[PDB]
């Protein structure tokens, strides 16, 4: 199933792809950590995740175990290739203590 | 010196999270498995394997050795 | 057993022959090795494959014993003979450290 984020942005759990509208001819190529990562907040809409859970999540089922800077890393990266912002609250932040969180409304094409 | 946990052995972040992902727990258990076996690991490649090498011939017990009975 | 990839491909696996939609005339050959890498890929449509799954399926059925990267020589192989680009993959994706991936559409006639 497709997703469309903020009505702008569509993305699909499968394949790892990323459609810009404003941009259709530009597909853009996300790497498999943080399109899963978006993809578990998609599946969430806009609640809280804790890091723990979404970061064993992510990397648990992939077999192997890494340090919290990985995360860290693959949000700014994930935040870096969509352009968001850098730190203003559009698409995803992240609340300190408690989590992650995105902002992009969800839209399930099928 | 084969009963102690691996963290006591001083190697890179890389190499620990490397070895957990084969859930080797303590020492001694890293030593009953080959370096061929050990390469076929995601993440845990050349340099990490000298690394962990040196540091066990610094142990002296290089991979691969067998003993009775364990434990 | 034959296949259709992509809308655009006709695959047979008991012939190993390749059939384009733009080019029926033309068959292309592919080695046992390819058409039995992309058998596997289509017997899982879009389910990521291990590498150590494709090495086992492919070369213990018929007792041949070869290094690892002969599996990515054959995927090169089989990349270079379906024309699809590396840095954009449309038809064979390389998921790092879990496998490969068969992105495109695969439909079974018979």
């Amino acid at each position: 199933m497709k997703f469309i984020l903020a009505e702008k942005f569509t993305f699909d759990p499968l394949s790892n792809t990323l459609i810009d509208k404003e941009d259709s001819e530009e597909i853009i190529r996300l790497g498999s950590n943080e399109s899963r990562i978006l993809w578990l907040l998609a599946q969430r809409p806009n609640e809280v995740i804790s890091r723990n859970d979404l970061h064993d999540f992510v990397w648990r089922e992939q077999g192997f175990e890494v340090d919290d800077s990985s995360l860290t890393q693959a949000i700014s990266t994930l935040r870096k290739m969509l352009k968001d912002s850098t730190k203003s609250p559009q698409y995803v932040k992240t609340v300190p203590k408690r989590g992650y969180q995105l902002i992009a409304r969800v839209e399930t094409v099928e | 010196i084969l009963l102690r946990p691996v963290d006591d052995l001083e190697l890179t972040v890389r190499s620990a999270n490397c070895l957990k992902a084969e859930a080797i727990h303590y020492i001694g258990d890293l030593v009953q498995r080959t370096e061929v076996e050990l390469l076929k690991t995601p993440n845990l490649g050349k340099k990490s394997l000298t690394e962990i090498k040196d540091v066990l011939a610094s142990r002296g017990l290089s991979l691969g050795m067998r003993l009775e009975n364990w434990p």
